[PDB]
RNA sequence: ACGACCAGGGCUACACACGUGCUACAAUGGCGCAUACAAAGAGAAGCGACCUCGCGAGAGCAAGCGGACCUCAUAAAGUGCGUCGUAGUCCGGAUUGGAGUCUGCAACUCGACUCCAUGAAGUCGGAAUCGCUAGUAAUCGUGGAUCAGAAUGCCACGGUG
RNA sequence: UCCUCCUAAAGAGUAACGGAGGAGCACGAAGGUUGGCUAAUCCUGGUCGGACAUCAGGAGGUUAGUGCAAUGGCAUAAGCC
């Protein structure tokens, strides 16, 4: 809650300032923070799915969804219903401390960490990112990981454009380049 | 044990240990065990904390694992793109510094390959 | 690489015909058939021709290649592939 | 939030060895430490160290002169 | 001109196959410290000790010797005390980058060597084949010839056996 | 022998060695009811992820679906939990 403690006294006094608005609905506001570890390889185990349906859910405090795949590909061995991926979803407060253990912790632990690229807003604003490894969130003991497989962090905001959605994360010193 | 970016094993010495990282070897392995103040048969393990503090201090004055391998691969495709000899013994894959490759270029041809 | 405390190597033919060329101008293709000179600094920005085996082979020269040797822009055997 | 099926979440300390003392819950249990601190990382004081191209005609003159 | 002078290239290229050798795949062994015993050679445009600067190749100064006098020259295997604990390993050094030394009009195609990095392939090798009957095979080092610099081959001598 | 559209002439019906297709089963839920939900497709961003796995908005609005042939239905969904 620290950051919302930060959020709503000390970044509202500058998105009312740098861009012309009447009132506290016209600046975006971050709306969800979805993690999505997908296991694309549990055809061979089963302990693959829910070994990555646990390996994300020891970093932020929630059981994850078991996510099915939609439709039907002949090619890479899919049909409707094979549980495939593992999603996380937090809001409100847990979003926020979720935030400070990105931000804070685990944004400059990456190996060669050289920043991340300015553009991956989607034209709307709405945030997306991808780390490639796990042991980075630092809630992980070094030598028991079966394997090694990234998440993407998505922060879904209501952002309405790349020029004026950017500044809300970079309100956080986001690391961008 | 997490040091300098990656991590470093604890059940080997301090000496053997420290060559995990990329671009340590015994020499600078000795250097940092003898401008930091320790012994060279203690482990990672059984060591004090503040020792790791100095430690990661001593090793950060160097070149380590993001711009030694950032200069490296700078110094070769600045090599490659020029048209110089070494250059272009860089991007057809043969040796650079004179072998004699008709026999025995192996490391640089891969493995034995029939036509 | 040679011993520093020699300095570089460099032809006078080709030493003393490069300062007369720097100070004429003329890209006109300045031909050699001295591989073995080791670049200067005020050789930056020249269009030499160095002899290959068979031919002049042309050369422009940039900042980048001073430390060399004129022959290392001069590919002597040729090779296409069996 | 269901009652029951979602782990443990209590606070724990994570300081750094360049004094950013801080809270956080987590399930981690144990108090865990911090090695890399981005309030004085080498992101904004530490990124132009790799680039090192130089004049080569600095490279020339730093070895001898004419 | 199939003669003769000169600069620069070429014999050293590489999709592959064969023959000969070196280094290993490790505990009868890696690494670090101390400690003993050889033989046969070579040297004036040459061998170049002592002393100082250099992390090291080596530059600095200048005695000694046509040599049972002086140099090159320290033998290594071994023996003692540690460390190591069966792992692609502190095994193995291939290949590549950065910085240097020397002979030499000149090391780009092409020289050896030392330091800092990098640490591939390989866990005793298929059918078939090779050498040896006592100071022998097996391993260990040293010298010489050709040579301004440049052999893991060639020719020599001993150490364990 | 049975089933679907057309020939069939705006109601039913109407033939040929005329023009095209499916059946001789399944389901203990794929049934009754309550509560809730809404698609195919392409663009853009993203860990291995590629033209097509999963995740994000976003356009568009049944161009999708029904245990199977067509034809007629279908949002109160008869489609999906
Ligand atoms: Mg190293
Ligand atoms: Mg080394
Ligand atoms: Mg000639
Ligand atoms: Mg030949
Ligand atoms: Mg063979
Ligand atoms: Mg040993
Ligand atoms: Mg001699
Ligand atoms: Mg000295
Ligand atoms: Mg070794
Ligand atoms: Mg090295
Ligand atoms: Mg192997
Ligand atoms: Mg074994
Ligand atoms: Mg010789
Ligand atoms: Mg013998
Ligand atoms: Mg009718
Ligand atoms: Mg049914
Ligand atoms: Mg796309
Ligand atoms: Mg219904
Ligand atoms: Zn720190």
């Amino acid at each position: 809650a620290k950051l919302h403690d930060y959020y709503k006294d000390e970044v509202v006094k500058k998105l009312m300032t740098e861009f012309n608005y009447n009132s506290v609905m016209q600046v975006p506001r971050v709306e969800k923070i979805t993690l999505n570890m997908g296991v694309g390889e549990a055809i061979a185990d089963k302990k693959l799915l829910d070994n990555a349906a646990a390996d994300l859910a020891a970093i932020s405090g929630q059981k994850p969804l078991i996510t099915k795949a939609r439709k039907s590909v002949a090619g890479f061995k899919i049909r409707q219903g094979y549980p495939i991926g593992c999603k996380v979803t937090l809001r409100g407060e847990r979003m926020w401390e979720f935030f400070e253990r990105l931000i804070t912790i685990a944004v400059p632990r990456i190996r060669d960490f050289r920043g991340l690229s300015a553009k991956s807003f989607d034209g709307r604003g709405n945030y997306s990112m991808g780390v490639r490894e796990q042991i980075i969130f630092p809630e992980i003991d070094y030598d028991k990981v079966d394997r090694v497989r990234g998440l993407d962090i998505t922060i879904t905001t209501t952002a309405k454009s790349d020029e004026e959605g950017r500044a809300l994360l970079a309100a956080f010193d986001f690391p961008f380049r | 044990a997490r040091i300098a970016g990656i991590n470093i094993p604890d059940h080997k010495h301090a000496v053997i240990a420290l060559t995990s990282i990329y671009g340590v070897g015994k020499t600078r392995s000795k250097a940092i065990l003898a401008a930091a103040g320790i012994a060279e048969d203690v482990k990672i393990s059984e060591l004090s904390e503040g020792q790791i503090d100095t430690l990661r201090d001593e090793v950060a004055k160097f070149v380590v694992e993001g711009d030694l391998r950032r200069e490296i691969s700078m110094s070769i495709k600045r090599l490659m793109d020029l048209g110089c000899y070494r250059g272009l013994r860089h991007r057809r894959g043969l040796p650079v510094r004179g072998q004699r490759t008709k026999t025995n270029a192996r490391t640089r041809k891969g493995p034995r390959k029939p036509i | 690489p040679r011993s520093l405390k020699k300095g570089p190597f460099i032809d006078l033919h080709l030493l003393k015909k490069v300062e007369k060329a720097v100070e004429s101008g003329d890209k006109k293709p300045l031909r050699t058939w001295s591989r073995r000179s080791t670049i200067f600094p005020n050789m930056i920005g020249l269009t030499i021709a160095v002899h290959n085996g068979r031919q002049h082979v042309p050369v422009f020269v940039t900042d980048e290649m001073v430390g060399h040797k004129l022959g290392e822009f001069a590919p002597t055997r040729t090779y296409r592939g069996h | 939030m269901k009652k029951d099926i979602h782990p443990k979440y209590e606070e724990i300390t994570a300081s750094c060895s360049c004094g950013n003392v801080m809270k956080i819950r987590s399930t981690v249990g144990h108090d865990l430490n911090l090695d890399v601190c981005s309030k004085c990382h080498p992101f904004f004081t530490g990124k132009q160290r790799d680039v090192a191209t130089g004049g080569r005609v600095d490279r020339f003159n730093k070895r001898f002169n004419i």
